[PDB]
């Protein structure tokens, strides 16, 4: 009911005063794509010239201390995506007062389940509804509009069962598993585009959001192949190369593999990550430790060359595996390493693509720092969020590189444990799910923060990433550092070796529901993301008691 | 002849696959081509006055043009056009023309209440704001069309006469004839340079109306042509007040080069702007150039007088005529336009005034080199060329000082002559 | 060495800078009550008057 | 010389703080002599700080070691810990000096 | 009381004095500058001239609403030219913009972007000269008399550079001069 245009203009006269008329934007950091889409936003409203206040909040449970105890005249809240599965008008009171309101905040919501009170019954709720979804589920004109209002003895009984009727399409619904269906790039950078800003900046910014969902979902960004490549040709700024310009920021294309950040550096450990693309193969370490040796100790790599053999000359190399996989294509047809992708440049200093850049932008977010631990645990991870907002920047050169040598030892640190728990072989697959409890190992302070545990279970997902033509279930782990067994447990997804046809998306957080219905006996859901929870030590055992018989699939 | 399609200030392919649709004051609309289809991006000079947007282009239009309210395509081949309005209020509209065997579509203009498409064969079909027809008119087939408001410029040419122009406006009434196909002094032309002339057979640049009323041509010959009483057809003329080749030999220092060429925009009247291109090709291609202004210069030089009084700089002597000529046309053009339209941006009587008092200035230096080469006959005639009543007093002091006491008593004369007239 | 400290001059804008600071004191308020536009005239009168009030700040801290 | 609680110059090296507490008499009379100098400017003009020129009029601020709720007055700001503003240039001239905002 | 940089100015005002200066721009927009040294127009006309102080135009380019021209001097064709009459003249300085240095640097930051093609160019046109100028000022100091000098033409900033020193040094040795009679 939102037309793009008509938001921006509305918004604009609300709150641009000279004064304390503050609009003030929310962000969650728990998610990459959540920072970048916030940060072309900022920068235009700069060159509007309006005063802002920006807050990030981690927490679920946090929203209430942020919000509903600090406001005068605040009359434009924004937030990004919060608030599609649980009401917030339930969870926040606030009482009509003042048709024609006096605060309205918007919302940007990326997930796919909805809530029917906020877009029909919007009176301080004005939520982003333009051509996102169509079908806002098509059904809905004569249930909840025959529940608003409610001899007759055989007429309203026909009628309570229509409204059953209309129960149970309201009871299969708001019963569905959440992903994100499109991401909060894509709707912002249409908005802008149909106000008509030209800047590469931009174009290098949208496009980095959508390639952090290249490793939670497939088809997503399989719809924006073609909406990546007009953009870059109808901006097209030059036909010539123009060579040594130091600034105007090239863009151009270029493959890239599955084998990552090789342009940045070290073909020596993608030793590990090559094993990890033979882990996607039918092994680990066994073969590969000789296979990889016919693919791989051909060259010998050097000390002061390699800063010119892996960087130009595998330019005959690439070209090499370009005539060594297309020899391996008819024959091995494995085909998770080719790939289109897209690079950037920046008239010097290197060429860095995409693909590498979204790996900094994890790990430099992770390390580079009674409930009086989890104070001083909330309190870093705000503030390390913050270092990488301002990543952003040419000003930031030797700090970029921070990041980069962060990462490739914390892959070497997550796959030296990830190497016990397999042979370990604690996996059990009981009768739907497997159970994986990592109750002590070395390293346990790197499992506090959950941005790292679904790239643990990236790669544990991985593992199990063979044929497996009977119970493709994924995990449920289990991990421990702090006091009273806080026990982060979470989810992962089922994933499809490249053949979604089933809609496969989550049942987890249905029966999420069920346990913390049940007793209230130190259960906790205060973390953001539904996908993780909480569990108290002599409660994680009649966990899974209630889930092996509670069959939700 | 092949009726090629033809756009206001538009440029050639060349070796690449973009170009400029249509370039005016407003700003300027291009065409990035890329694997399937075409892409429409339009750029504004005024970001803050408008929204920049852009949009895919399925069928493929070639002919655009762009006024204070509006955008127009329209594609030769099919006939089918569109009209795309900056605001949201207005809904678009699509109509296709009905085309002949081997009729092509070759000029298009929009104004806010009336669209103008003219056609290869002549066929004139105008509609309104909303799509409406109103009449069907056969004339002469139109190359080349410019608007302000309510008139119709268009420029015909034929197989075997060829090259003329017509004035017309819309008005409430009917549709009135101030001129009737009058012959177009525009010299016509006797690889960048090979393949602009393809595309664009006449030569034409770029045309458009000044702010003052009055239409304005800019042809192959590099001549900025002035339409002066347009509304009276016993004094409607052409008059060149600005010659290219003489400014740009001024300003260097005195010598002429080959690859800066000067790109007509708009004329606000003092200067002309244009954007400075450097290089081979005589159109532009993508980065931003800076908007210039040149200063307006009657072409009125000997080239061999120059190189012996030797940037090249211009003596005192010398540029008295030139300021004389330059003034006299610019000063009975504002004081029409005032006399029969009023003010328009309501400084106009400290530029007349300012104008008129530089006119009779140059004069005095010319009148001072007559008086002292003794040539009392050429003196008289200057005098009579006076307007202000205080440059008449001022003839007197230099033809004393010249000691010429017969010249002093014939600038009293008229002096009284001018009192009598005044009186009646 | 020390200058003549040239008071007559000083008093004279003394009074300007007591007034535009009162102009824009009312009419920023007539623009709050009007408002149920521009964003330029407002802010550039802003910074005009504090940045001579900044040469007199450390005109007077020398002294 | 006052820009948020003046009276306290304590929590400030309470071994010379005693030393200097015979200087205070000396250090207050400057205090003293500089308030009557504030106020006997015949306009408000600024003595405490701002001695940099002022350069633009937006300028990026975070803020970080600060809690509570300051700034009464030129409209309340509503600080809440670590997060950033942007605003116009004179406000954050008396916080910066007094060392509760951090980064330009 | 400052008591950090007092017998010099620091490299953050001698901006100040020269960005009240007034250049030309191209307008394009239509009460509205009250300023006690104003001069606001009417709407105002595009495609023209008009002498406009700098600093208000710089805030005037933040929100995007008119273009600057650079002044005449400015290109490349032209700064060739000054540097063939001081290669010609090691005596000193020829021929001066007066502000050169600190009117580059602020028209680098979305003032550059505007022109035809400068980048490549201009950077290299500029800080070749910066030097030329500074080669020539060591030859000068060396031929140091007492309590007379010749500078002709210097910029505002080099004047801020070489002050701090060029006092105490000519200063301590006016006292063995003048104290030993």
């Amino acid at each position: 009911i939102s037309q793009f245009s008509e938001a921006y203009n509305k918004i604009l006269r609300n709150s641009s005063s000279h004064s304390s008329c503050q609009l003030v934007i929310f962000v969650s950091c728990l998610n990459i794509d959540a920072l970048c889409a916030t940060k072309m936003l900022s920068l235009l409203f700069k060159k509007q010239l309006v005063q802002s206040q920006i807050v990030p909040i981690f927490g679920y449970s946090e929203l209430r201390r942020h919000y509903s105890q600090l406001d005068d005249n605040i009359n434009s809240l924004l937030l990004v995506g919060f608030g599609g599965v649980i009401d917030l008008e339930a969870f926040l009171e606030i009482d009509p007062q003042e048709q024609s309101f006096r605060r309205d905040i918007y919302v940007l919501d990326a997930h796919r389940p909805w809530n029917l009170d906020n877009i029909f019954g919007s009176q301080i709720i004005q939520c982003f509804d333009d051509g996102t979804v169509d079908d806002t589920l098509g059904e809905q004109k004569e249930a909840y509009y025959k529940l608003l209002e409610l001899n007759d003895l055989s007429k309203r009984k026909q009628r309570k069962k229509q409204i059953h009727e209309y129960e149970g399409v309201l009871e299969e619904y708001y019963s569905q598993g959440t992903t994100v269906v499109n991401s909060i790039s894509a709707q912002i950078y249409s908005l802008l585009s149909a106000i008509g800003e030209t800047n590469l900046s931009n174009l290098w910014l949208n496009i980095l959001g959508t390639t952090s969902l290249d490793i939670a979902y497939a088809q997503v960004y399989n719809r924006l192949y073609p909406l990546l490549q007009d953009e870059v040709k109808r901006l097209t700024p030059s036909s010539r190369n123009s060579v040594k310009t130091p600034d105007t920021l090239t863009l151009n294309i270029q493959p890239d593999y599955y084998l990552f950040l090789l342009r940045h550096s070290s073909l020596y450990d993608s030793f590990y990550y090559s094993n990890y693309v033979n882990a996607k193969l039918s092994l680990w370490n066994e073969n590969g430790k000789k296979r990889l040796h016919k693919m791989f100790a051909r060259m010998g790599i050097p000390l002061s060359t390699a800063q010119e053999t892996w960087l130009y000359m595998d330019h005959s190399i690439k070209r090499e595996l370009g005539i060594i996989f297309d020899k391996n294509l008819d024959r091995y047809g494995l085909q998770d390493i080719i790939r289109d992708g897209f690079v950037r440049t920046l008239g010097y200093r290197g060429s860095i693509s995409a693909s590498e850049f979204v790996e900094a932008l994890t790990a430099l977010l992770e390390v580079g720092n009674s409930a009086q631990k989890l104070t001083n645990l909330r309190k870093r991870w705000v503030s390390n969020f913050w270092l990488s907002w301002d990543a952003l920047d040419d000003r930031k050169v030797e700090l970029l590189n921070r990041g980069i040598q962060l990462a490739q030892d914390l892959q070497r640190a997550i796959f030296n444990t990830g190497v016990a728990i397999l042979e370990k072989k604690l996996i059990k697959h009981l009768r739907i799910y497997r159970l994986c409890v990592l109750q002590d190992g070395p390293d346990l302070d790197l499992y506090r923060n959950p941005l790292t545990l679904l790239r643990l279970g990236n790669w544990l997902i991985e593992c199990c990433a063979e044929s497996e033509d009977k119970q493709l279930l994924p995990m449920v782990l289990a991990s421990i550092d702090e006091n009273t067994d806080t026990y982060l447990v979470a989810g992962l997804t089922p994933r499809y070796p490249r053949g979604t046809k089933k809609p496969i998306l989550n049942n987890f957080s249905m029966a999420f529901q069920q346990i913390t219905a049940e007793t209230d006996a130190k259960v906790r859901i205060d973390n953001f993301e539904s996908s993780i929870i909480e569990i108290r030590r002599e409660d994680l055992s009649p966990f899974l008691e209630k889930l092996t018989l509670s069959g939700l699939l | 002849f092949r009726y090629m399609p033809f756009s206001p200030a538009g440029t050639p392919f060349g070796f690449t696959d973009r170009r400029y649709l249509t370039m005016n004051e407003v700003g300027y609309v291009s065409t990035v081509k890329n694997s399937e289809q075409y892409s429409i991006t339009v750029s504004f000079f005024d970001v803050g006055r408008f929204r920049e947007y852009h949009f895919e282009d399925l069928f493929g239009y070639d002919l655009c043009f762009l006024n204070e309210k509006g955008t127009l395509f329209g594609q030769s081949k099919t006939g089918q056009i569109q009209y795309r309005p900056h605001d949201s209020i207005h809904s678009n509209w699509t109509k296709i023309i009905p085309l002949q065997a081997g009729e092509r579509i070759t000029s298009v203009a929009a104004t806010p209440v009336r669209v103008i498409v003219g056609t290869s064969l002549g066929y004139f079909r105008s509609f309104n704001q909303f799509g409406v027809p109103f009449a069907v008119e056969k004339t002469s087939p139109i190359v080349a069309l410019t608007a302000q408001n309510y008139r119709v410029f268009s420029v015909h040419y034929s197989q075997f006469h060829g090259l003329s122009y017509s004035l017309s406006e819309l008005g409430t009434s009917s549709k009135r004839y101030y001129k009737r196909e009058c012959p177009l002094p525009m010299s016509l032309p006797n690889d960048a340079n090979l393949d602009y002339y393809n595309f664009n057979p006449m030569g034409i640049k770029s045309l458009f109306f000044s702010s003052y009323g009055d239409p304005c041509i800019f042809g192959s010959d590099n001549t900025l042509l002035l339409l002066s009483k347009w509304r009276s057809p016993e004094e409607s003329k052409w008059l060149p007040i600005l010659d290219s080749n003489m400014e740009i030999w001024k300003m260097s220092g005195g010598k002429e080069t080959t690859d800066i060429h000067v790109w007509p925009l708009a004329l606000a009247y003092d200067t002309l702007n244009c954007i400075l291109v450097k290089g081979k090709h005589i159109w532009p291609e993508f980065p931003l150039p800076l908007p210039s202004e040149m200063e307006i210069r009657m072409p009125v030089f000997v080239k061999s007088k120059l190189l012996e009084e030797n940037e090249i700089q211009i003596p005192v002597s010398m540029a008295a005529e030139e300021e004389y000529l330059r003034s006299k046309v610019l000063s009975e053009l504002l004081t029409d336009t005032l006399e029969n339209d009023g003010e328009m941006y309501g400084n106009e009587n400290e530029v007349l005034a300012a104008l008129n008092g530089a006119y009779d200035k140059a004069l005095l230096r010319l009148f001072a080199s007559a008086c002292s080469d003794q040539n009392v006959e050429k003196a008289l005639s200057l005098a009579h060329e006076l307007k202000q009543d205080r440059a008449l007093t001022a003839a007197v002091k230099i033809s004393e000082r010249a000691e010429l006491p017969s010249l002093v008593k014939k600038i009293n004369n008229i002096r009284e002559a001018r009192y009598e007239q005044q009186l009646k | 060495e020390l200058l003549p400290y040239p008071h007559q001059l000083m008093k004279r804008l003394l009074n300007r800078i007591s007034m535009q600071s009162q102009l824009i004191e009312n009419i920023s308020m007539g623009f709050l009550d009007m408002q149920n536009e521009s964003k330029l005239p407002l802010l550039c009168m802003e910074t005009e008057l504090e940045r001579l009030k900044f040469v007199i700040r450390s005109y007077i801290r020398c002294r | 010389n006052g820009l948020d609680l003046m009276s306290s110059i304590t929590f400030s090296q309470q071994d010379t703080n005693n030393l200097s507490h015979q200087e205070q008499e000396y250090l207050k009379e400057y205090c003293d002599l500089i308030t009557d100098l504030k106020s006997g400017d015949l306009v408000d003009i600024d003595l405490s700080g701002s001695l940099v020129p002022p350069s633009d009029v937006f300028i990026d601020v975070r803020v970080l070691k600060d809690a509570g709720e300051i700034q009464t007055e030129y409209g309340v700001f509503n600080l809440i810990k670590d997060s950033q503003f942007f605003v116009r240039q004179s406000d954050v001239e008396r916080l910066i000096q007094q060392g509760y905002l951090q980064k330009i | 009381l400052p008591a950090h940089l007092q017998q010099t100015f620091s490299p953050e005002e001698i901006q100040f004095i020269v960005e009240n200066e007034p250049i030309k721009i191209f307008p394009r927009i239509t009460w509205q500058l009250i300023t006690t040294d104003d001069k606001a127009l009417n709407n105002m006309v595009a495609m023209r001239s008009t002498e406009v102080v700098l600093w208000i135009a710089l805030l005037l380019k933040q929100q995007s609403k008119c273009s600057i021209v650079a002044p005449q001097w400015l290109t490349t064709k032209e700064l060739d030219r000054k540097i063939q009459y001081e290669k010609t003249h090691p005596d000193r300085f020829s021929e001066l913009p007066w502000n050169w240095l600190v009117l580059a640097r602020i028209l680098f930051n979305k003032a550059k972007d505007d022109f035809h093609d400068p980048i490549h160019e201009l950077r290299g046109k500029i800080q070749d000269l910066r030097e030329i100028r500074q080669i020539k000022v060591l030859k000068g100091l060396k031929y140091l008399n007492e309590s007379h000098l010749q500078l002709d033409n210097l910029s505002l900033l080099e004047i801020n550079e070489l002050r701090p020193f060029i006092t105490e040094i000519m200063d301590k040795l006016r006292e063995i001069h003048t104290a030993s009679l």
